[PDB]
């Protein structure tokens, strides 16, 4: 698991004023390796397919009251036509 | 003659109108409720 490099290690001091070709350095923590834990990622158990379900059956169940509530109102033209006809007639009759 | 053949008018005025309210009330209630199933429809069509 070592990467590959040909050189081990070189040396011509660190004086502070004369730094040239500025190159960087690859910059570690003070920490040892071991906490520096592994990479995971869980996916969440509901699925893109599970939450289609989930919402298909909620929106047939919507469906089923909106229906309920349409069919409460479609009979309301019915009542007008039947109590006010009526009630026409007996205008009439005077 | 004029007494008895003026009085019946008033209620004949109030009937023959009595008659339209009635009809009046009949369209403008229809075309009302109309807008409300039609709603009602349209909200489903979200759907």
């Amino acid at each position: 698991m070592d990467p590959y490099c040909p050189f081990d290690a070189l040396d011509v001091w660190e004086h502070r004023r004369f730094i040239v070709a500025d190159s960087r350095n690859f910059i570690t923590p003070e920490f040892p390796r071991d906490f520096w834990m592994s990479p995971v990622f869980n996916l969440p158990r509901e699925t893109a397919a599970e939450q289609v379900v989930v919402l298909q059956a909620q929106r047939t169940a919507a469906a089923a009251a909106l229906e309920n509530a349409a069919m409460q109102a479609a009979e309301l033209p019915v009542d007008i036509e039947r109590r006010l006809r009526p009630i026409e007639r007996n205008v009439h009759e005077i | 003659q004029r007494t008895g053949r003026s009085a019946l008018a008033v209620l004949i005025r109030a009937c023959y109108r009595l008659q339209q309210q009635l009809q009046r009330t009949r369209r403008a209630l229809l075309h009302h409720s109309d807008a409300v199933l039609t709603s009602l429809h349209h909200v489903r069509m979200l759907l």
